DNA sequence: AAATTTTATCTCCAGGCGGTATGCACTTTTAACAGTCACCCCCCAACTAA
DNA sequence: TTAGTTGGGGGGTGACTGTTAAAAGTGCATACCGAACAAAGATAAAATTT
């Protein structure tokens, strides 16, 4: 269920947070699902440049009227951020688009990885499908595909409380530690910028704004905490051993290491690789008996890099394309 | 260790207190009475003992149980963890020692024949800590033949041993 | 030596002490039970202390003189343990486990009467009275009444011991008193012929005139449809083989040797690599590794046996007797043969566990038959039964093979019973873990002595699909590279996966038939399921004769391979390959930053797709070349609805064009006066160009293209290649060769032909529906009425869809414009075929999408919109074409939905007599098996407690009924074709025969269709459903609704079925 | 009992996820004190067959 | 590589026979988690909720 913002003071606060960047504050702010456009109105008043991506056609004509005579600052585009670059291969229907086509239409040029941040994207995560959108973006980021082909795109979008706690789990908190937290902590630098209860936001469904008072009282029991979190892709994410070609093996290693949580690293290493587990564990700087839930993400990266860097063995992994779709 | 004796003892059972009540009297009753006979007499008394005494003993046992549980709850809190780790290591050491003792005794009970004696040991027996120092200082025939006899005699004892182990099913011992 | 003297005295004292303590109160088996009841314990005490040699027999008499749902998993395992201990001849272990379980309060409740009876029988076979009395005391203590088998065990014990008749007359006079009948004693299933002989001797000692019931003449079926087949009055010409008796006996001996071996070796058909140094080194390393693995497996098996025996000795269940069933060498060879054929990609843990247990059972059954002594009986019986199927030999009176097999004197047939599913899975898991742990290999095979560390051959790796994870066993890459390098020339097949070399054994009962030694299921289902077998075995024995005879007749058809077609196929396979024709290409001819990864992924996908097709083709071609100059037979069995399928999987007549091209009949029949015409018409039908023209025009077109036929027959690959353009290329080439040989001969009428000719039925399901409803329009539409030119619905559907598409594209929408000429019969065939079976629009789209995907000329980017358009228009065309068919479908669906609502599954009986049942139930729970490596999750089949699934029962009822009526017709047609001397094999709706007998087979088909559908199938179904389900008045209102639905069948139309006899294109 | 939510989608040719946590019911084991006798381990040398 | 062997001493504890009650062990059962990404559109019965 879409949860567009309506409040004005909250809009001003969010505009101040978004445009608080010191170097050239008005970045081209791609906004996902502005809906009624109070947030984009505040952003435009604060001097920024906004391109609106609507999945819903009805908000398109309304938003253009707000943008009339705004000196080309507002450019409405009918596109969905999480539907970018479908992997099916047919003709691309209007609700979806293409990253290359959109970025050429807007005139944004590709920028190398080592250079500074080209763009910034704001919006909100899907209400029910946060898991799916974190995985899709992670595959896009690790493979340098979709939008991340054009540099290091900034993403600042509200996320739920439970998924925020799952994403920021650590070895100190083992019950929530898992693969997604590891990959997202290795890939980016996540910080918290603002907090807001569900009551501040209002939910718009297909029928319209929620006019039910009984559901509103029922929604009162459904309060949670929405965290505004900011992701910046890390400059040194990619190394010689960890390349956009080898991310599948690392993903399989991470998914295998949490298949049986209460087990030492040696037990998983014996299955995954034919090499000597003792030697690798000694090289990375760990004791013989070390549980996987006590392993920091950088330790996982060091383990994978150490295994891949070995040159004596002609066969270093057992993972193969056959293990996919089976 | 210090923590071992520091750990409190559990309350003694009701029948044990009943036995302790009449144990000194039964000792004076018959000087020739032994521990087993006295225990069986006390067991017979418990067979003929009334139930009101059992109930009052059980109430006292509850009182001692609350006292003991409160005391051990207090004691378990104030201890340092390092002595706890030492105590747990030493209790598993004690358990392993108990298991080894039981294994050794089971082996002795299963008719274990004597191992080949050494000549140096026969010399010590013939000569008859100081004793060890003296025999070592003197250290710096018949036993060999006896050991040769032991080799000729104990080897078929192993061969003789196997059939009983087969009959009693202890094949894994072989 | 004072010390030695003391040692001897102490050892003597310790020995005496230990002896006394062991004698009164260590790993010692327990015999005397521990009895709970005070009276029973005192009785046993006084019995044991009464005499040094207690009077066990009269106490046995006195013990039974006074006579004062589904089993759980643990009970199922214990019963299997106790039954297996008898076969293995380990009785003390079973007795010890029984006393231990009887000892404790909780584990006493587990034991039931059957376990006591089994141990009692086991002790009786040895004639031991003391242990028998102990078990009787046990069963009396448990509070149970001895049954007939308990008396049988005692009688067998007395007979074997040859003890005085007094206890015997006392026992029989009681057996009369209690109400047990001595006649029921000799018909118990759980008895052997030796035990029956012994109890018969024991009874004969007391009663001299005791006579077993006299044997009866075999019954004969008297059903309305099968009366003509089994009539003893008439003229019969039964077919005979073309081989002498001695040749058939030699072939039977060869097949027996092959089945006893359990393995066969086939020389690989790959291009033989040049034997360089590399190949020799690889083969040497492979041999050394195989020897080391053999020794390691032997040691591991011995250690596991010791551990399991020790576990049993502590009073708990384990798999020790099951491991004792087979010899060590056979198990080791089975385990080494499994490893040799493991694919490089890997195999699942559960699949390996299932396969390993299934292979163990078959070898156990074969070994039991060999040891018991039934192989000699089979060898004596078959050599006499083979006089019926020999050219030189003669029989006093011709008859069906099953009738002669029975009349000759049937050998006593007993077969082992399947193990419980938990035992099967546990044994498979144990063997898989042993295989994984035992095998090891050097780290660096290519580099000699680079390092001495050892790594496992097989690894356990998780595979994740969506959220779910699956365990997978995968070989080490170096081992796969070594296997590829070695290029060994031998392939290995299982005995039951290779066509038989001798005539198949006649089917005589649901437990006999097909392969001579190995067990074959009459109905192919999952291992756990047993409902179909129960329904088959609970019916009058004479009802199944039609099905058994049809299966036996289909089994006895001699085959042979085609030389020229096989030679041409081998030429393309060994070289670069021809993918267009159907011969897979060698992997060598492969296509071979994110862009680089995408290219590599595409190439890898192509290679992976090619590598499986090449392996399957390799297996089929190796099997085909091994049978180049031999005559082989293929046995047949049914699915759970009646359709008949061959048993050998790889090489049979149900596969693709290559498989059907490589086969031909082994008996030659002269073409006669009307054979060349049928050969030419078959050629035109295989070509597929003239699919909508009368027979005359097809024959004329065959005459017109004679030049191309004679060119393609003489020079197959270097000529004009006209045969490549046919719909079936390979079969067309063989027909061309046969036609050329026929015409070039001096007398075409005298030429013998060994080539089968196919006759197919058009829209068979709709034909059966129209016959059931006796609709006139429907029958006229599907060629059930006389006509001059063939008629088909699927072409009319395409014409209507094309008209709508043209009118739509006139308005100019893109998708309707794209598909200008892609509206064909093939794209709209399977949808209109399955609308009457209840296909959904979601389903219809996934059929049209799949059909449009493979066109290769249609732009492969508009499929998503083309499928959605085509299915809307097909359903917009199909609203009002079928009426009676849809009425019958609605009645059947409603009846199955309401039957499934009451909590019972749907059942019906085929017109021939075979009973059918639908096994759809909701799966409430799945079991798990904890173990060393991983916990296997497996489905428990056969759980009848779960509720039925209304959605599956309602959707599967319309198709299964029609398919059953489809197979009843073939079996009638086959049975009545046999009497006229024809050769008949079938592929569901297509019937094959020699080129000369097509007219006779057509007449028989047209007659038996009318005979089958003259009976009131629908009314009989309604009556059976009313009697079976509505009989119980427990729920009055629901049963009333069910009866109202069941007693309303659709009314028939006005169509005389006699016109089918005069329809030319009903089967063509 | 009606409504809303969720789910499967014509059939046959023999197929199914794995790990961790908490709970219940019943059997098995262990420490509580008695006193006296017996047995084994040290104490440190010496050495020897598994 | 190490437990077992003989001497004079010493030390700790095993047995015994006894009931009692707490603590551990064993087999079965149910529930929740992973939500490896990857467009879209269709229809009515099963499934859960108030
Ligand atoms: N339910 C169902 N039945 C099928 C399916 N495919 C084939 N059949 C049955 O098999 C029978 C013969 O099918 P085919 O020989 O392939 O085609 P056809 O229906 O006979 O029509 P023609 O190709 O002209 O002979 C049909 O009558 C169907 O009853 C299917 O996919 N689903
Ligand atoms: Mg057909």
């Amino acid at each position: 269920f879409k949860r567009y913002v309506t409040d004005r003071r909250l809009a001003e606060t969010l505009a101040q947070i978004y445009l608080g960047k010191p170097s050239r504050p008005p970045h081209l702010l791609l906004e996902c699902n502005p809906g009624p456009g109070i947030l984009t109105q505040a952003l435009l008043e604060a001097g920024a440049k906004v391109v609106a991506l609507e999945s819903d056609k009805t908000f398109i004509p309304h938003l253009e009227s707000l943008g009339k005579n705004l000196d080309g600052k507002l450019r409405v585009i009918h596109c969905d951020f999480f539907k970018l670059d479908p992997r099916s291969g047919g003709v691309i229907k209007p609700p979806a688009m293409s990253s290359r086509g959109l970025f050429k239409n807007l005139g944004i040029e590709a920028v190398p990885w080592t250079a500074d941040i080209p763009l910034k994207v704001v919006g909100m995560f899907p209400s029910r499908g946060e898991k799916r959108a974190l995985w899709k973006l992670a595959y896009d980021l690790y493979s340098c595909t979709s939008i991340y082909k054009f540099g290091r795109i900034e993403v600042n979008m509200f996320i739920g409380e439970k998924e925020f706690q799952k994403l920021m789990a650590d070895p100190g908190n083992p019950d929530l530690y898992h693969v997604l937290s590891v990959i997202w902590q290795l890939a980016c630098e996540i910080k918290v910028l603002h907090m807001e209860p569900w009551s501040s936001f209002d939910i718009y469904t297909r029928k319209g704004p929620l006019e039910n008072p009984k559901r509103r009282e029922l929604l009162d029991q459904l309060q949670q905490k929405l965290y505004l979190i900011q992701m910046i892709p890390r400059q040194n994410l990619f190394t010689k051993n960890l390349t956009p070609m080898n991310y599948n093996i690392f993903f399989h290693l991470l998914k295998h290491c949490f298949g049986r949580r209460s087990a030492t690293v040696i037990d998983h290493l014996r299955s995954l690789t034919p090499l000597d587990a003792r030697d690798i564990l000694m090289q990375i700087g760990k004791q013989e008996d070390e549980k996987v839930v006590n392993m920091h993400p950088q330790d996982f990266k060091t383990l994978f890099e150490t295994i891949e860097r070995s040159k004596d063995c002609a066969y270093k992994w057992l993972y193969d394309e056959t293990l996919e779709d089976r | 260790s210090s923590v071992l004796a520091s750990c409190p003892k559990k309350p003694v059972s009701s029948y044990l207190r009943f036995s302790k009540e009449q144990l000194p009297i039964f000792k004076a009753q018959n000087p020739d009475a032994k521990t087993t006979e006295l225990i069986r007499r006390i067991a017979q008394r418990w067979r003929e003992l009334p139930d009101s005494k059992k109930k009052i003993y059980q109430d006292a046992y509850r009182a001692e149980w609350q006292v003991y549980k409160e005391e051990i709850s207090r004691f378990k809190e104030q201890l340092t963890p390092s002595q706890i780790m030492s105590l747990e290591k030493e209790i598993m050491d004690k358990h392993l020692k108990r298991k080894a003792m039981t294994k050794k005794k089971e082996l002795t009970l299963l008719g274990k024949p004597k191992r080949p004696r050494s000549a140096y040991n026969v010399y010590v027996a013939e000569r008859f800590q100081e004793k060890l120092k003296t025999v070592k200082e003197n250290w710096k025939e018949l036993y060999i033949q006896h050991a040769k006899e032991d080799e000729t005699r104990y080897h078929n004892e192993m061969k003789s041993w196997e059939e009983q182990m087969i009959e009693v099913g202890r094949k894994d011992l072989l | 030596w004072a010390k030695i003297l003391e040692k001897d005295k102490r050892t003597q004292q310790m020995r005496m002490q230990r002896l006394k303590a062991k004698l009164q109160m260590t790993r010692r088996l327990q015999v005397e039970p521990r009895l709970l009841s005070k009276q029973m314990a005192g009785c046993l005490e006084d019995c044991t202390r009464q005499a040094p040699e207690s009077p066990w027999e009269e106490q046995l008499a006195r013990l039974l003189q006074e006579a004062p749902a589904q089993l759980s998993g643990q009970q199922q395992r214990l019963l299997a343990f106790f039954k297996c201990c008898l076969l293995t001849d380990q009785l003390p272990l079973a007795h010890h486990l029984l006393v231990v379980h009887h000892g404790q309060r909780q584990k006493r409740k587990l034991l039931t009467l059957d376990m006591y009876n089994a141990v009692m029988l086991g002790w009786a076979r040895q004639g031991a009275f003391k242990e028998l009395v102990y078990v009787l005391f046990m069963v009396k203590d448990a509070g149970l009444t001895p049954d007939l088998l308990s008396y049988a065990a005692a009688l067998q014990c007395m007979g074997r011991q040859d003890q005085d008749a007094g206890t015997i007359e006392r026992c029989l006079e009681q057996m009369s008193q209690e109400g047990l009948k001595l006649q029921a004693l000799f018909t118990a299933v759980l008895l052997s012929e030796e035990d029956r002989a012994t109890v018969l001797k024991a009874v004969h000692k007391v009663k001299p005139t005791f006579s077993l019931p006299p044997q009866l003449p075999p019954p004969v079926n008297t059903s309305k449809l099968l009366r003509d087949v089994y009539a003893k009055d008439g003229r019969v010409s039964y077919p005979k083989l073309h081989l002498p008796l001695k040749t058939l006996q030699c072939l039977f001996e060869k097949q027996l040797h092959m089945e006893l071996a359990s393995r066969v070796c086939v020389v690989s058909v790959e291009k033989p690599t040049l034997p360089s140094k590399e190949v020799k080194h690889a083969r040497k390393t492979l041999k050394t590794l195989r020897d080391q693995w053999e020794k390691a497996l032997c040691r591991a098996l011995r250690e596991t046996k010791n551990r399991l025996e020790r576990e049993v000795y502590e009073g708990r269940f384990s798999l020790y007797p099951f491991l004792c069933l087979l010899d060590e060498r056979e198990v080791v060879r089975m385990l080494l043969q499994v490893l040799q054929a493991l694919p490089a990609q890997g195999e699942s843990f559960t699949t390996l566990a299932r396969e390993l247990s299934a292979r163990t059972f078959s070898r156990h059954v074969v070994q039991r038959q060999r040891v018991s002594g039934q192989v000699q009986a089979l060898q004596n019986h078959y050599r006499k039964y083979l006089c019926l199927l020999a050219s030189d030999a003669e029989v006093p009176e011709p008859c069906l093979p099953r009738q002669y097999w029975e009349e000759l004197g049937a050998p006593e047939a007993l077969r082992e019973q399947p193990w419980p599913l938990p035992v099967q899975m546990e044994l498979g898991k144990l063997l898989a873990e042993m295989l994984v742990q035992a095998t090891q290999m050097p780290c660096s095979l290519d580099k000699p002595h680079r390092s001495s560390r050892l790594v496992p051959v097989l690894y356990h790796v998780y595979s994740f699909r969506n959220v779910q994870q699956i365990g997978i066993l995968k070989p080490h890459p170096a081992y796969v590279q070594l296997l590829e390098k070695a290029a060994e020339p031998t392939l290995t097949f299982e005995a039951v996966d290779v066509p038989m070399l001798c005539p198949p054994l006649p089917w005589t009962s649901p437990h006999s038939g097909a392969f001579l030694l190995s067990p074959t299921k009459l109905m192919r289902t999952v291992e756990g399921a047993t409902q179909h077998q129960e329904l088959l075995e609970t019916c009058p024995p004479t009802a199944l004769h039609g099905a058994l005879d049809a299966l036996t007749q289909l089994g006895n058809c001699a085959w042979r391979v085609n030389g020229r077609v096989l030679d041409l196929v081998l030429q393309l396979f060994q070289a670069k390959g021809c993918p267009q024709l159907g011969v897979p290409a060698p992997p060598s001819e492969a296509p071979q930053k994110a862009e680089l990864r995408r290219e590599l992924a595409h190439c890898q996908k192509v290679a992976r797709e090619m590598h499986s097709l090449r392996a399957e083709a390799l297996y089929r071609l190796s099997l085909a070349q091994h049978l180049r100059d031999r005559v082989f037979w293929l046995p047949h069995n049914m699915d759970f609805r009646g359709r008949t399928y061959p048993c050998p999987p790889h090489f049979n007549h149900l596969g693709s064009d290559v498989a059907r091209a490589l086969l031909e009949f082994a008996q030659g029949r002269p073409l006669g006066p009307h054979g060349l015409d049928w050969l030419k018409i078959h050629l035109v039908n295989l070509t597929g160009l003239k699919k909508r023209e009368p027979l005359r025009k097809r024959l004329a077109f065959a005459e017109e293209v004679m030049d191309d036929i004679l060119d393609s027959a003489d020079q197959p690959l270097t000529g004009r290649k006209w045969w490549m353009g046919a719909e079936e290329p390979w079969q067309t080439l063989a027909c061309c060769m046969e036609v050329a040989n026929a015409v070039r001969a001096s007398d075409p009428a005298a030429y013998v032909s060994h080539l089968p000719v196919h006759q197919d039925g058009s829209c068979n399901g709709l034909q059966h529906y129209a016959a059931l409803g006796r609709d006139s329009v429907g029958a006229a539409s599907v060629n059930l009425e006389p006509s001059d030119v063939p008629q088909d619905v699927y072409s009319g559907v395409a014409a209507q869809v094309e008209v709508f598409r043209r009118q739509d594209a006139q308005r100019g929408m893109r998708v309707a414009q794209v598909l200008e000429g892609f509206i064909t019969r093939k794209v709209v065939k399977q949808t209109v075929m399955t609308v009457v079976y209840g296909v959904t629009r979601y389903g219809g789209r996934l059929q049209i999408e799949k059909r449009l995907r493979e066109l290769s000329d249609f732009p492969q980017e508009f499929v998503w919109e083309a499928s959605h358009y085509l299915v809307r228009q097909v359903f917009k065309s199909l609203q009002e074409m079928f009426s009676g068919t849809r009425a019958i479908q609605h009645w059947l669906t409603e009846s199955a939905r309401l039957i499934s609502h009451m909590g019972s599954v749907v059942e019906w009986v085929t017109p021939l007599g075979v009973p059918v049942i639908q096994p759809y139930r909701l799966d409430s729970k799945v079991k798990q098996i904890g173990g060393g490596i991983q916990s296997i999750t497996y489905t428990h089949n056969g759980d009848i407690s779960r509720k039925p699934n209304t959605r599956k029962q309602k959707n599967g009822f319309p198709p299964n009924f029609i398919h059953s009526l489809d197979s009843s017709h073939m079996m009638l047609t086959a049975l009545h074709c046999y009497r006229k001397g024809l050769t008949f094999v079938s592929v569901h709706d297509c019937y094959w025969t020699h080129a000369a007998d097509v007219s006779v087979m057509n007449q028989v088909c047209r007659e038996q269709f009318v005979r089958l559908h003259s009976e009131p199938i629908l009314q009989d179904l309604s009556r059976f459903l009313v009697k079976r389900f509505c009989s119980e008045p427990q729920k009055i209102l629901e049963a009333s609704q069910l009866k109202e639905t069941l007693q309303a069948v659709p009314k028939p139309g006005a169509f005389d079925l006699e016109q089918v006899k005069r329809s030319t294109y009903f089967f063509s």
